[PDB]
RNA sequence: CCCCACUAUGCUUAGCCCUAAACCUCAACAGUUAAAUCAACAAAACUGCUCGCCAGAACACUACGAGCCACAGCUUAAAACUCAAA
RNA sequence: AAUAGGUUUGGUCCUAGCCUUUCUAUUAGCUCUUAGUAAGAUUACACAUGCAAGCAUCCCCGUUCCAGUGAGUUCACCCUCUAAAUCACCACGAUCAAAAGGGACAAGCAUCAAGCACGCAGCAAUGCAGCUCAAAACGCUUAGCCUAGCCACACCCCCACGGGAAACAGCAGUGAUUAACCUUUAGCAAUAAACGAAAGUUUAACUAAGCUAUACUAACCCCAGGGUUGGUCAAUUUCGUGCCAGCCACCGCGGUCACAC
């Protein structure tokens, strides 16, 4: 009713920006395979339009569908950067983390 | 999933909209009538048996207009199956005429004019239907005013009819299954229906047209 | 094999099943052309009547007339079936009794 | 026997064992887990059991998972309003995690049956048709009614051969 | 059946179908019946109609519609 | 499928094996064929009679009413059963045909009366 | 209908005894000169065992038995098969008697492959590909597709 | 096959070729020695995880195609006919 | 592949393939009593003849439906939007549903591994250099499908101005072709469709009949045949033949005692 595009929100990662304002996303959903009965990732690409181009490859991003795709291809645009690859902040606690360790203790700020 | 474009397909579709605009038949041509086949040569099919009689005595609407000085304007043109039927004087008032050139006579054409169904009035002009037709007939000048004398009839009638048995009998147990008790029929308001008549003037501006395909 | 490995691959394919002489058809209608003999291998021993006909797909086989005795010449018509000849080896077709031409083995 | 680990999981009967329907706000599931630690178990048995129970169940609902991103493990979804709800499922069990998404955003007995009931009314008993859709073919089958011609035959008045030559 | 490229038959060239003989009495009280027919079923399906409507619209605008999103929204929150 | 124009309509679609009818009432579009696919099954009637003498005629009020409201037609056998019924008025022509069956039997009454009488 | 083809079946049945009787006589014929052979070819070796036999049998082929004639049938040089296609059945069977007169079968034997009723076919042409014959169509026609066939 | 003589070659430098019964015929990682030990033989039997490969024999370390400093080459690699076994 | 069986060897075990027993559908041969029901060209090759679309007070509408076929083949499903159409009508919203947009969707071959312009931005000028693909792009071959049904085609050139050229893939029927073979019936009485204000008219749709062991149901005083008979696998008397003639699904039989011809 409010939009055209299938896929509303979708959660993917950005594998390459080398066109202008825009941010190619990888996209993985579980498809279940009948024989198996196991349930594997089945990828597709997304184009995402980035105005002021603040997508860096390999960070995950959240896309929004658009009202109507604005090209061929772009049918989503860039909603917020979900992890920054490198500089991911813990939800839980707001600080700075490389991995499993926190990068600034969360008793700093108690 | 990229359809391969039919180009051949939209060439021609142009081309044959654009024949049926600029070889289309006249009226001259589609209503023309042998008089003596009762056919149409166009098409050469046979009229209905029960049009024969008055296809070789009446006349149409513009081989009557064609005799006129601006084509019969502001003047009343009844026609032949309404006066049998209905006694009530039913009429049309011309307003604008486009005349069909093709024909040596001028016997062909469009007609616009205000309906007055039994004794009615139509509060704007459309088109007249039925030109084509020989069945008109116009309605002299001196006489226009003891045709058109009209005195309305009192229109009471049925306001509301009953329900069919089985869906009264539903409309009476929802209502004790609710709750409510009451005595009342229920009724059909049929007042907002407006009956009109099988021969009623149709609108001849959503009615299509014969296509060119002369016989 | 894994489960990512079964994953890939996916259901077995099986081979689409190889047609025979007679083009996976009950029957074949062929023109005799000759009509000669063949030896079974070891360790069987006879002459085999067998005759090699046209086949209406255009084919050239070797057909075993089975019973005692025949009357078939060149020009004849016949209908071939399948089964092959064990003793022959790379004769697939068999001829139909009574049917066209050939006739039915005359009793004794 | 059936490879890997626990092949229960691979069966019908345990992937439509799970009780966590989403709404129809939830579109993105995301799942961060840390492979390593005590706090983190649940959260490993929670992607190793109950996720092909949610993913059977919501097939539209994107279900994504990150390995070692953050110290701490956590759910989030992602609603169609734009809402994140953040679930912090550090030092729990899986059973717990699968017991709080179906009280904030999973749907409770009463909305279920409801659905299941409109279903029901789909398949009316009454209809006449196939057997994949309707319970009886022909009004045949119904004792009472006349038979099929093909069981017993009908009576020479009821036919239209005999009929036609009666009459001419 | 036929379609409209397919000629004619040459056994109904000269065919003319006569229309049927009229009773004066049963045509006239034949007519007005299905006046009146037509005038009770054209009531009732305005009424068929007009339940169409309002189960339409007491569902998305509805006093027992508009309560749920309410009671479904607030225990969201 | 598309159809240019058409409609929906109320109809009967004939079923069962020879000398053996059984139509099920179903909505239909009108361009679609007779014993096609239909958007909704409406009902059934028996024409033959059973053991107990009756004809048995399901009718669906409930969505009949609502396929009336949407804009769907109704077929004359089908505005007839519900006229018997009681849903709808009795056919102009159960009515007339009902007359033309009188006069049919009273004037072979008379025939018979006057052999009788005459001879 | 069904009396009909219980009659033709039975003219069938009634014709394919009598062919089967002439055959029979050929084949009574043909089986003999075999079993002549056979139980003169085995004289030799009368009162003996098998294995004795064996052993001079697959010496004695050595001696007698040439190389093995070709299965498949040689062309002659002096050979016409001819396809007679008639339009009328009395007008083919009239064609047949002036080939059942032929006595030059030492220069120049005639074969008539097939014979039938009706325009040229393709089984026609393939018989004719076949046996390398000629087809001989008499008062009959033979549509373009047949022509670039040939 | 035995004896004698001698060459390419084996060696160095610089390029190529890219094969082996390249077989400890027993994949990489982690782990166990309990239970039904385990067809046989060999170098006891298993578990988890992953990658690679394989589904009668022969045709076939072939043919075609592609690729390659390889032009009697290497890699990859079918089918038809045939057997009822190997 | 199952409750499995037979067959590798001098012999055993293991592995493995072939076959057997089960159930259907064509066709062939030999044979065949009736009744009722269902189903019913081999072929997108070519077609004599006849019928298959009319209605109606002249306009319109309809003949764009049904019926048919299976050549080709990821247009069929969901969401969004929104025409035509029905609900008498203006309006309303509902219903139905195309185009357009987004998504999803056959099989085999990787000895089809690279495609070759397949992208983005921007009001525009125009600029940047991209896009798809070993999670199978591009491509080749095959095939109607996911069956209350749907899709597609409608002599051919995808299309149909135009051209070839003169069309049964409507019913019945024919020729050719194939192992493959239904009547050149009747009636609009029921239902459906079309037209009409309507009574009503029309309809090779359909209904009711015809032919045919294809199949199911039922029956019969008289009326039974076909194929088997070494083992697997139920069941052979006596002659004749003499590795000949012949036989078998597999293993195998027959060389003067053949339960195998
Ligand atoms: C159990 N049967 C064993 C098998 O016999 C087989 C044997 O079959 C042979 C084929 O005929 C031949 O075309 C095939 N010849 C080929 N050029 N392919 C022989 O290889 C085959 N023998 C075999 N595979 N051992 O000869 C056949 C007639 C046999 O009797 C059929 O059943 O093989 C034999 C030895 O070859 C044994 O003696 C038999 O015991
Ligand atoms: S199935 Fe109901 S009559 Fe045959
Ligand atoms: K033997
Ligand atoms: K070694
Ligand atoms: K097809
Ligand atoms: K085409
Ligand atoms: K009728
Ligand atoms: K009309
Ligand atoms: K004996
Ligand atoms: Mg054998
Ligand atoms: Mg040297
Ligand atoms: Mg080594
Ligand atoms: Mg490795
Ligand atoms: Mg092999
Ligand atoms: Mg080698
Ligand atoms: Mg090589
Ligand atoms: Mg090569
Ligand atoms: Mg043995
Ligand atoms: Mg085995
Ligand atoms: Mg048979
Ligand atoms: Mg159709
Ligand atoms: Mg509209
Ligand atoms: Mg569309
Ligand atoms: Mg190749
Ligand atoms: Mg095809
Ligand atoms: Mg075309
Ligand atoms: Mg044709
Ligand atoms: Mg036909
Ligand atoms: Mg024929
Ligand atoms: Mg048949
Ligand atoms: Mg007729
Ligand atoms: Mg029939
Ligand atoms: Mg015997």
């Amino acid at each position: 009713v409010r939009s055209s595009v299938h896929a509303r929100w979708i959660v993917g990662k950005v594998i390459g920006t080398k066109m202008q304002k825009t941010a190619k996303v990888r996209v993985t959903r579980l498809v279940l395979d009948p024989y198996l009965l196991k349930y594997f990732n089945k990828r597709k690409t997304y184009f995402a339009h980035d105005a002021l181009q603040q997508c860096t490859v390999g960070d995950i991003v959240l896309l929004r569908a658009l009202p109507v795709p604005r090209a061929k291809h772009v049918k989503h645009e860039l909603a917020e950067i979900v992890f920054k690859v490198g500089k991911v902040i813990d939800p839980v606690t707001g600080k700075p983390c490389a991995g499993t360790t926190y990068l600034e203790s969360p008793l700093s700020s108690e | 999933k990229k359809v391969r474009p039919r180009l051949i397909a939209e060439l021609a579709r142009r081309v044959r909209a654009l024949r049926e605009q600029l070889n289309r038949p006249r009226d001259s041509q589609l209503y023309a009538v042998d008089y003596e086949t009762l056919t149409r040569p166009f098409s050469g099919r046979r009229l209905p048996v029960r049009a024969w009689a008055d296809v070789r005595r009446e006349s149409r609407l513009l081989q009557l207009l064609g005799r006129l000085p601006l084509f019969g304007l502001g003047r009343l043109v009844t026609r032949k199956s309404w006066l049998w039927q209905h006694d009530e004087p039913c009429y049309w008032r011309l307003t604008r005429v486009r005349p069909d050139y093709t024909a040596q006579n001028l016997d062909h054409g469009k007609a616009w004019g205000i309906l007055t169904f039994k004794g009615k009035t139509e509060s704007e002009a459309r088109e007249i239907e039925h030109v084509m037709y020989h069945d008109w007939r116009l309605v002299p000048k001196h006489e226009e005013e003891a045709f058109t004398a009209f005195t309305p009839a009192p229109e009471d009638s049925l306001a509301s009819v009953p329900y069919p048995p089985l869906l009264r009998a539903m409309i009476i147990a929802e209502r004790q299954k609710n709750g409510d008790t009451s005595t009342e029929e229920p009724m059909l308001n049929v007042q907002r229906i407006r009956m009109e008549p099988w021969d009623y003037p149709a609108k001849q501006e959503d009615k299509g047209r014969a296509k060119g395909t002369p016989v | 094999a894994t489960l990512n490995q079964m994953h890939r691959l996916g259901p077995p394919k099986r081979p689409p099943r190889k047609l025979g002489p007679t083009e996976g058809r009950p029957q074949l209608k062929g023109v005799v052309l000759c009509t000669f003999t063949r030896k079974p291998k070891k360790p069987n021993s006879a002459n085999r009547k067998c005759c090699r006909v046209r086949l209406s797909t255009g084919r050239e086989a070797v057909c075993f007339i089975p019973g005692e005795g025949h009357t078939l010449q060149e020009h004849q018509i016949v209908l071939v079936e399948g089964g092959r000849t064990q003793d022959l080896p790379g004769v697939k077709l068999t001829v139909v009794r009574g049917k066209y031409d050939c006739g039915h083995v005359q009793k004794k | 026997p059936m490879k890997g680990r626990f092949p229960i999981r691979r069966t019908l009967q345990y992937l439509s064992q799970g009780n966590v329907v989403f709404k129809d706000s939830v579109k993105v599931m995301t799942v961060n887990y840390n492979t390593h630690g005590e706090l983190g178990e649940g959260a490993r048995k929670f992607v190793f059991f109950n996720i092909p129970q949610i993913q059977y169940k919501n097939p539209w609902v994107q279900i994504m998972m990150f390995k070692n991103m953050t110290p701490s493990p956590f759910l989030r979804f992602y609603l169609d309003s734009g809402e994140q709800v953040l679930v912090d499922v550090e030092t729990k069990s899986n059973k717990e995690i699968m017991e709080h998404i179906r009280k904030i955003l999973g749907k409770n007995e009463e909305t279920l049956r409801e659905e299941e009931e409109e279903k029901k009314q789909l398949s009316h008993p009454a209809n006449f048709g196939p057997r994949k859709y309707c319970l009886r073919e022909c009004i045949c089958e119904v004792e009472g009614q006349v038979p099929c011609p093909s069981l017993v035959p009908l009576p020479k008045e009821m036919r239209g051969k005999y009929k036609a030559a009666l009459k001419a | 059946r036929k379609t409209r490229h397919d000629p004619l038959a040459k056994s109904k060239i000269e065919r003319v179908n006569m229309p049927p003989a009229v009773d004066p009495a049963e045509f006239f009280v034949l007519m007005e019946r299905y006046q009146h027919y037509r005038q009770t079923v054209r009531a009732l399906r305005m009424e068929f109609v007009s339940e169409v409507q309002r189960k339409v619209h007491e569902a998305r605008a509805g006093v027992l519609a508009e309560r749920k999103a309410l009671k479904d929204a607030a225990e969201h929150r | 499928k598309a159809y240019r124009g058409g409609h929906l309509t109320i109809r009967l679609a004939l079923g069962g094996c020879t000398n053996r009818p059984f139509y099920r009432i179903v909505a239909a579009h009108n361009k679609c064929p007779r014993d096609g696919r239909f958007v909704e099954q409406l009902g059934s009637y028996d024409p033959l009679p059973n053991s107990h003498g009756e004809k048995l005629v399901a009718l669906n009020l409930d969505r009949i009413r609502h396929w009336i409201g949407c804009g769907a037609h109704l077929s004359k056998p089908m505005e007839k059963l519900l006229g018997l019924a009681g849903f709808f008025p009795l056919h102009p022509m159960m009515i007339t045909n009902a007359e033309r069956l009188r006069r049919k039997r009273a004037r072979e009454v008379l025939l018979a009366s006057q052999k009788t009488d005459a001879e | 209908e069904p009396r009909a083809r219980e009659v033709v079946d039975w003219r069938k049945y009634e014709q394919e005894q009598e062919k089967g009787q002439e055959d029979l006589k050929i084949i009574e014929e043909k089986r003999k000169e075999h079993k002549e052979a056979h139980q003169k070819a085995r004289e030799k070796y009368g009162h003996l065992l098998w294995k004795k036999r064996s052993i001079l049998r697959f010496l004695e082929r050595k001696e007698q038995i040439p190389l093995k004639p070709k299965e498949k049938r040689e062309r002659d040089s002096n050979v016409l098969s001819v396809i007679i296609k008639g339009d009328v059945d009395g007008s083919v069977e009239a064609i047949l008697n002036i080939i059942d007169t032929y006595d030059a079968s030492h220069e120049c034997e005639l074969e008539l492959v097939h014979f039938g009723v009706g325009d040229v076919s393709a089984n026609d042409v393939n018989l004719a590909e076949t046996f390398d014959g000629v087809i001989y169509g008499f008062n009959v026609n033979a549509g373009n597709v047949i022509q670039q066939s040939a």
